[PDB]
C-alpha cells in the first residue's frame, strides 16, 4: 500500500532510509500518541499500528 | 578450557544432589533423623521385621530425599530382598490406588527374575491374598507420599487395609508416610489408629545460623579432586564463611530470617555458578555476590509493586480514583460509573489549578478498566479464585454467575491495593500524589 503509493504519487526522491525513517516515524507516532491508552502491552499497539497504516 | 567445566558441573551436581551414594552428603542438622529411618528401614530389609512411620515435616524438608538416600544405600547390596512401591496422595486417588498397587507389584517382580488384570474386585482380591495371605522372603517397602489425602474424614480402607497387613500378615511390609500436617493422628479413623505402629517422626528445622552456613559449607565444598582450581576453590570458599562480615554470610543471614530453607538458597546459588564462565570470574562472583542481589530483585519484579511501577499515567489515575472510592464506600466496593465520576472530578481539579492532562472518554476509559483486572488490580465483590478441588471447579463451571450477565459497567469490583499502600509506593514528584490522601 505503501510501495504502490510511491509510484501513485510519482515519487523519486526516496530510498530505503527514506521509508524506514517515516515507518519508525509513524510507530513513534502511535507510541507518543497512544501509550496512555493501551500500557505496555504490544499487542494492544500492534494493531494499532496495522489499522492506521493506510 | 576445559579445566574450569569440570569445577563447574560438579559444584552444580552438588548443588542439584544428583551426586553418585558415595559422596551424596547428609547435612548434619539431618543426620539424628536420617539415622532413624536407617535404623526403621535397615530391620526390614535385612531383619524382614513389618511396621509403619510417617514422616511429618514441611515442604521442601527432605523426606523424599532421605529415604531415596535409603533406597539406594540398601540396594548396592540387598538389590534381590526387596521392592518398593511408592504412590503419591495427589495422582493416586483412593480407587486408583490398586491399580497402582498391582502395577507396581507386576512390573517390579518381573525385573527380578498377570496380577494388573481384571476389574477392581479382582484386582483388590488379587493383592489381598498376595500381601494379606530356612528360608527368606521379599519385603515390599510402601512409600506413601502425602498421606493426608488417604486420612480423609469419610472411611479410610486404603490405610486400614495397608496398617492391617502389619501385623496380620506373613509377608513383612514397612510403609512410609510423607506428609505435611502437624495434627496426622486425630485425621485418622479410631480402629485405623489402633492398627498404627504410632511411631511418627518429626523432621528436623534449622535451630541456628551455624547450621545453615555449615549447610552451604558442606553443599560448596569439593571433596574429590577433578579440576585443577579445587585447591583454591575450597580455601576461597572458606573465606567467604569464617569471615562473619562478607556478602555471602550476610544473604546467609537474611535467608535464615526470612524463609528459613536451603533449596530457595540453592536455586539463588545455581544461576550464579551456571552463569560464571572463568574461574576468577566465578570467585569474584562468589566474592561480591553480584548476583544474588540481581536475582533476588527479578524475584519481587511483578507482585504489586514492581507492575504497579509498570503502569501508565491514565491507568494510574484510574487505579488512584478507583482506590478513592472504595476508600470512601463502607465496605469497599465500586464500579465503572463511580470511578469514572472520580476520575474526570479529579482531573478538572488538575485542571483548575492551572500544562493539563487530556480527559479521555468513557469510549477510551474501557481497555483501561480491562487492562487493570488483568493484572489483579481489581477483583470481584465476592468472586473466589481457583476452586480447592477438582470437582468444585466443575460444579461451578456450569453455573451462570449473576456478576457476569448484568452489564459491563455495574460490576461490583473491589480494590486489590487499598489508598494508604498506595500512598507510600507512588513518588512523591507524580501529578496524582496529593490525590492519593484523603
Ligand atoms: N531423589 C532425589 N535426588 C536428588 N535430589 C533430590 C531428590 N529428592 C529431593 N531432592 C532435592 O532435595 C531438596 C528437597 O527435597 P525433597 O525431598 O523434595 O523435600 P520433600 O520433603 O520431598 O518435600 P515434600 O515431599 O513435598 S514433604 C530439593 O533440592 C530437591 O531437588
Ligand atoms: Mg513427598
Amino acid at each position: 500500500c505503501l510501495r504502490k503509493r510511491i509510484i501513485e504519487e510519482q515519487i523519486t526522491d526516496c530510498t530505503d532510509d527514506q521509508f524506514q525513517n517515516v515507518a519508525a516515524n509513524f510507530i513513534h507516532l502511535i507510541v507518543q500518541a497512544f501509550h496512555s491508552y493501551t500500557g505496555n502491552d504490544i499487542f494492544a499497539l500492534n494493531d494499532l499500528i496495522d489499522f492506521k497504516w493506510p | 578450557d576445559p579445566g574450569f567445566g569440570s569445577l563447574q558441573r560438579r559444584l552444580l551436581q552438588q548443588l542439584y544432589g544428583t551426586l553418585p551414594t558415595d559422596e551424596k552428603i547428609i547435612f548434619t542438622y539431618l543426620q539424628d533423623c536420617q539415622q532413624e529411618i536407617d535404623r526403621i528401614i535397615k530391620q526390614s530389609i535385612i531383619q524382614k521385621e513389618s511396621h509403619s512411620v510417617i514422616l511429618v515435616g514441611p515442604r521442601q524438608s527432605y523426606k523424599t530425599y532421605l529415604l531415596d538416600y535409603e533406597l539406594s544405600l540398601l540396594q548396592q547390596s540387598y538389590k534381590e530382598q526387596f521392592i518398593t512401591i511408592r504412590l503419591n496422595g495427589f495422582i493416586h486417588s483412593e480407587q486408583t490406588a490398586i491399580n497402582g498397587i498391582a502395577t507396581q507389584l507386576e512390573q517390579q517382580l518381573q525385573k527380578i527374575h498377570t496380577i494388573s488384570s481384571g476389574s477392581l474386585t479382582e484386582v483388590f482380591e488379587k493383592i489381598l491374598l498376595l500381601l494379606d495371605s530356612s528360608i527368606t522372603k521379599i519385603t515390599v517397602v510402601f512409600i506413601f507420599d502425602e498421606i493426608d489425602t488417604f486420612a480423609g474424614p469419610v472411611r479410610q480402607t486404603l490405610l486400614y487395609n495397608l496398617f492391617d497387613m502389619v501385623e496380620h500378615s506373613r509377608v513383612p511390609v514397612c510403609i512410609f508416610g510423607c506428609t505435611t500436617k502437624l495434627n496426622i493422628l486425630e485425621y485418622l479413623e479410631k480402629r485405623v489408629k489402633s492398627r498404627f505402629s504410632q511411631r511418627v517422626i518429626y523432621m528436623p528445622q534449622i535451630q541456628n545460623l551455624d547450621d545453615m552456613v555449615d549447610a552451604v559449607r558442606n553443599l560448596l565444598t569439593v571433596r574429590s579432586e577433578i579440576s585443577p582450581w579445587v585447591s583454591q576453590w575450597n580455601e576461597t570458599l572458606e573465606k567467604e564463611l569464617s569471615d562473619p562480615r562478607s556478602n555471602l554470610n550476610r544473604h546467609i543471614r537474611m535467608n535464615f530470617e526470612t524463609f528459613r530453607s536451603l533449596p530457595t538458597l540453592k536455586n539463588s546459588i545455581i544461576p550464579l555458578v551456571a552463569t560464571s564462565k572463568n574461574f576468577g570470574s566465578l570467585c569474584t562472583a562468589i566474592k561480591s555476590c553480584s548476583f544474588l542481589d540481581i536475582y533476588n530483585k527479578n524475584q519481587l519484579s511483578n507482585n504489586l509493586t514492581g507492575r504497579l511501577q509498570s503502569l501508565s499515567d491514565l491507568e494510574l489515575a484510574i487505579l488512584i480514583s478507583a482506590a478513592r472510592v472504595a476508600l470512601r464506600a463502607k465496605d469497599g466496593s465500586f464500579n465503572f460509573n463511580l470511578a469514572y465520576a472520580e476520575y474526570e472530578k479529579m482531573i478538572k481539579a488538575i485542571n483548575s489549578r492551572i500544562n493539563t492532562i487530556k480527559l479521555w472518554l468513557k469510549k477510551d476509559v474501557k481497555n483501561v478498566w480491562e487492562n487493570l483486572v488483568q493484572l489483579d488490580f481489581f477483583t470481584e465483590k465476592s468472586a473466589v479464585g481457583l476452586r480447592d478441588n477438582a470437582t468444585a471447579a466443575f460444579y461451578a463451571s456450569n453455573y451462570q454467575f449473576q456478576g457476569t450477565m448484568i452489564p459491563f459497567d455495574l460490576r461490583s469490583y473491589q480494590m486489590q491495593i487499598i489508598l494508604q499502600e498506595l500512598r507510600r509506593i507512588i513518588p512523591k514528584s507524580n501529578m496524582y500524589y496529593s490525590w492519593t490522601q484523603l
